[PDB]
C-alpha cells in the first residue's frame, strides 16, 4: 500500500507566505488528506468550514482541492467568506457567494512583525472594479484618483496602487498580521482526487 | 465636478459637543471614501478622519487626537457625511474641511485629497 | 443580512421545560449555522447548542447535554432548543447567534457574526 498524504505541511508551516493581492495557489490533488493533523490545535483564530461539517472532513472526497495562502491584518479575516466587501474582498481576494471549503487563520504577530515596521505585506487599496471569485491582479499600475493623468508616474491624486501593512510588534491585535488559508472543495462531474483517510 | 459645502461649526465651550455636516452635490459620494481635515492659521492641513464605501468600523479611521471623541458616519440617501465631536477641547479650534476622491476605501495613510468643500471654522473658547 | 428574534423564555420551577425559538430573517435560512448561548450576571456567553445546515450535526455544552435539544425547521427559518429537567444553574440570558460557517471551534462566541438580543430564563426552586 502506497498513501501519498497530501502537503498541508507544505501550506501551514511555509516559512513565507505571500502578500494578499499575490496571494500563493497551491493545488492538493492525487492525495489522502488527514486534517487529523489541526484536531489538536487551539491558537488557530477562526477555523470554519461553508458547504462541509468540520467534523467529516476526514470522511468526504472532493474532484479538486486547492490550498490558498496570504497575511492580512486581522480585523481584515472576517472578509474571506462568502459574501463580503471591504478593500480585501473587493481589490485583493474575493470568496465566491456559494464557497464550498474552509477558511482558518492565526496571528502571526511574532513572525510578521518588526520593531520598526515589516513593509514586506502588501495590498491592493485602489483598483477601478472588484474581483471576480478567486481572481489575482498582482498589475502595478498608477491609479488615477483626481481628474488630472498619471502617465504612469505617482503624484497629486495619482497613487501606486498597493500600500504596505507595515506590521509593528506593539499594533492593536485587529492591525496585527494573521496567516490565512483557504481550502476551496470542488464537486465538479469527474473523479474524486482528495479522499479522507481509509 | 462633485462639490461639497461644510456647515454646523461655531463657537463652542470645552466639553461641549458639535455635529459638522458635509453635504455633496452634482454627483453621489456613495461609491467613495470621504475625509474631514482641519488647518489652524500657520500650521499645515491634517486628516481628522477618514470613512470608506462600505461605511464599516474597520475601514474608518481617525487621527490619534481625536480618537475616543470624534465619529465620522454617511447617510448616502441625504448625500451627507457627518463628524460628531464630542469633549471638545481648545486644541480642536481649526476650519473643518471635508473632501473626496475616486478611491473606495481609506487607509490610516492615505485620505482622499482631490475635492475640497470651503469649510467651516469650529472654535472651542468662552 | 440577517435579524434574529427569540422567544418562548421567562420563568418556569426547578423541574420543568421550556422551549426557544430563533426566527431568522433576510437571507437563505438553510446557509446558516445557528446556534444558542447563554450568559449569567458577570459571566462570560456560555455555548449551550449548535446545529449545522442541514440539522445534522448538533453540537451541545457538556453542561446541557442529555437534557437539551436543538432542533431547526428550514422551512419556517426558525431554530429550537427544547430545554427539560432546568435547575437553577441554568438561569440566564440565552442568546440566538447565526453564521454562514460552521466552526471547529463552535463554543467561541467569536465564530458567530449574527446575534439576538437575548431572552431571559429564570429556573426558581
Ligand atoms: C507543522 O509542523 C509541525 C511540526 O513542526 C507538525 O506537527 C504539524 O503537523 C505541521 N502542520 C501540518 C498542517 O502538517
Amino acid at each position: 500500500n502506497i498513501t501519498n498524504l497530501c502537503p498541508f505541511g507544505e501550506v501551514f508551516n511555509a516559512t513565507r507566505f505571500a502578500s494578499v493581492y499575490a496571494w500563493n495557489r497551491k493545488r492538493i490533488s492525487n492525495c489522502v488528506a488527514d486534517y487529523s493533523v489541526l484536531y489538536n490545535s487551539a491558537s488557530f483564530s477562526t477555523f470554519k468550514c461553508y458547504g462541509v461539517s468540520p467534523t467529516k472532513l476526514n470522511d468526504l472526497c472532493f474532484t479538486n482541492v486547492y490550498a490558498d495562502s496570504f497575511v492580512i491584518r486581522g480585523d481584515e479575516v472576517r472578509q474571506i467568506a462568502p459574501g463580503q466587501t471591504g478593500v480585501i474582498a473587493d481589490y485583493n481576494y474575493k470568496l465566491p457567494d456559494d464557497f464550498t471549503g474552509c477558511v482558518i487563520a492565526w496571528n502571526s504577530n511574532n513572525l510578521d512583525s518588526k520593531v520598526g515596521g515589516n513593509y514586506n505585506y502588501l495590498y491592493r487599496l485602489f483598483r477601478k472594479s472588484n474581483l471576480k471569485p478567486f481572481e489575482r491582479d498582482i498589475s502595478t499600475e498608477i491609479y488615477q484618483a483626481g481628474s488630472t493623468p498619471c502617465n504612469g508616474v505617482k503624484g497629486f491624486n495619482c497613487y501606486f496602487p498597493l500600500q504596505s501593512y507595515g506590521f509593528q510588534p506593539t499594533y492593536g491585535v485587529g492591525y496585527q498580521p494573521y496567516r490565512v488559508v483557504v481550502l476551496s472543495f470542488e464537486l465538479l462531474h469527474a473523479p474524486a482526487t482528495v479522499c479522507g483517510p481509509k | 465636478q462633485v462639490q461639497l459645502v461644510e456647515s454646523g461649526g461655531g463657537l463652542v465651550q470645552p466639553g461641549g459637543s458639535l455635529t459638522l455636516s458635509c453635504v455633496a452635490s452634482e454627483s453621489s459620494l456613495a461609491p467613495y471614501r470621504v475625509a474631514w481635515f482641519r488647518q489652524a492659521p500657520g500650521k499645515e492641513r491634517e486628516g481628522v478622519s477618514c470613512i470608506s464605501r462600505d461605511a464599516h468600523p474597520t475601514s474608518t479611521y481617525y487621527t490619534a487626537s481625536v480618537k475616543g471623541r470624534f465619529t465620522m458616519s454617511r447617510d448616502n440617501a441625504k448625500n451627507t457625511v457627518y463628524l460628531q465631536m464630542n469633549s471638545l477641547k481648545p486644541s480642536d479650534t481649526a476650519v473643518y474641511y471635508c473632501a473626496t476622491d475616486l478611491g473606495g476605501y481609506c487607509s490610516d495613510s492615505n485620505y482622499p485629497r482631490a475635492w475640497w468643500g470651503q469649510g467651516t471654522q469650529v472654535t472651542v473658547s468662552s | 443580512q440577517v435579524q434574529l428574534v427569540e422567544s418562548g423564555g421567562g420563568l418556569v420551577q426547578a423541574g420543568g421545560s421550556l422551549r426557544l425559538a430563533c426566527i431568522a430573517s433576510g437571507r437563505t435560512f438553510h446557509s446558516y449555522v445557528m446556534a444558542w448561548f447563554r450568559q449569567a450576571p458577570g459571566k462570560e456567553r456560555e455555548f449551550v447548542a449548535a446545529i449545522s445546515w442541514s440539522s445534522t450535526p448538533t453540537y451541545y455544552g457538556e453542561s446541557v447535554k442529555g437534557r437539551f435539544t436543538i432542533s431547526r425547521d428550514n422551512a419556517k427559518n426558525t431554530v429550537y432548543l427544547q430545554m427539560n429537567r432546568l435547575k437553577p444553574e441554568d438561569t440566564a440570558v440565552y442568546f440566538c447567534a447565526a453564521d454562514r460557517g460552521e466552526s471547529y471551534y463552535y463554543t467561541r462566541p467569536t465564530e458567530y457574526e449574527f446575534w439576538g438580543q437575548g431572552t431571559q430564563v429564570t429556573v426558581s426552586s
